[PDB]
């Protein structure tokens, strides 16, 4: 199911509008997903778009059937798992065990920043005592999925 | 629901003391901001109680007896925030939440600030897009409207018309 409004104005440009997040990424391996579904959750169907003014004109001109949360790529701006904190997880589990989740996907360069903000923030792990291990490490304090789609978040 | 119903007759007996109640239940806001407290607030929901001691004998309460789960949050803990509550700065003199909210319970106040924090409240999305987006802070900022930008910088709305349904 793809992402359906009205135009908010006349002469509108489609392309402005990238759709919905689930439609818009490429699993490198298909033995992730299941991580990778529980990693983004409702995120999958936040619709991504070029800006703020863009996200503004569909919320109140686009006649939308939902409630929608819009990712604008102008503005988001998440709060990414550092270098450092990969660094300190693959010495912990070993680097073959941890992932950022966002590695685990491919997706079209112009969405970087969306994408960020959907996989760039949780580890994915490839088992639980390596989940636990990695999310509750007093240095990397982060959320981490499992392959098997077990959530371990600190906060 | 069947939660807080089990929770608020433990307090009325006597039988667990310490209990407050839901958050939301504990202070008051000028109707006009209703639907904005309400869309951006799910921690209104949340069930003070005085201490860690208190919460935990709920959450052993609830699940002995399969009614079910509930937040809690405990006046002990909300201490820090005693030096945290004085107004600040904020773009166009946007109204805080936080400071909308009308308590006499100052331990209260404390678990109000916990839950609105720096959350602002603006006219429409054109101001909210405005406030929120600074350069050097971005703004957690929900509308009369119920829509909301969040410090992440996504917004979300829709459907606002439904917002009054039966």
């Amino acid at each position: 199911l793809q992402f359906a409004y009205k135009d908010p104005e006349k002469n509108w440009n489609r392309n402005s509008v990238k759709g919905l997040v689930a439609s818009l990424i490429n699993v490198k391996d298909n033995s992730t997903a299941t991580a990778l579904e529980v990693v983004a959750g409702e995120r999958l169907y936040n619709v991504v778009v070029d800006t703020e003014v863009t996200a503004k004109k569909l919320l109140e001109k686009g006649e939308l059937k939902r409630r929608y949360t819009i990712i604008p790529l102008n503005k988001i701006s998440a709060r990414c798992i550092a270098p450092e904190t990969l660094r300190v997880a693959q010495n912990l589990v070993g680097p073959d065990n941890v992932h950022v989740a966002l590695s685990l996907v491919d997706y079209k360069p112009e969405l970087q920043k969306g994408m960020e903000f959907v996989f760039g923030t949780t580890f994915v792990c490839n088992n639980m005592d390596n989940a636990k291990k990695v999310a509750f490490d007093k240095r990397i304090m982060t959320r981490t999925v499992t392959l098997g789609g077990d959530v371990f978040d600190p906060h | 629901g069947k939660v807080l119903d089990a929770i608020i007759q433990e307090k009325k007996s006597g039988r667990i003391p310490g209990i407050y109640g839901r958050l939301g239940d504990l202070g008051a806001i000028d109707e006009k901001y209703d639907i904005a407290i309400s869309s951006c607030c799910h921690a209104l929901d949340y069930i003070v109680v005085d201490s860690i001691d208190t919460a935990q004998e709920c959450v052993n309460f609830l699940k002995k007896h399969n009614i079910g789960i509930a937040t809690f949050i405990g006046l002990d803990k909300m201490t820090v925030w005693a030096k945290k509550m004085s107004k600040i700065q904020t773009p166009e003199n946007t109204p805080r939440l936080f400071d909308l909210v009308k308590v006499k319970n100052e331990e209260i106040r404390q678990a109000f600030y916990f839950a609105l924090r720096d959350t602002l409240v603006a006219n429409n999305l054109d101001q909210a897009t405005r406030v929120a987006y600074q350069r050097d802070r971005r703004w957690r900022v929900v509308t009369l409207q119920g829509q909301i930008i969040e410090q992440s910088g996504t917004m979300s709305g829709g459907l606002e018309h439904h917002h009054h349904h039966h």
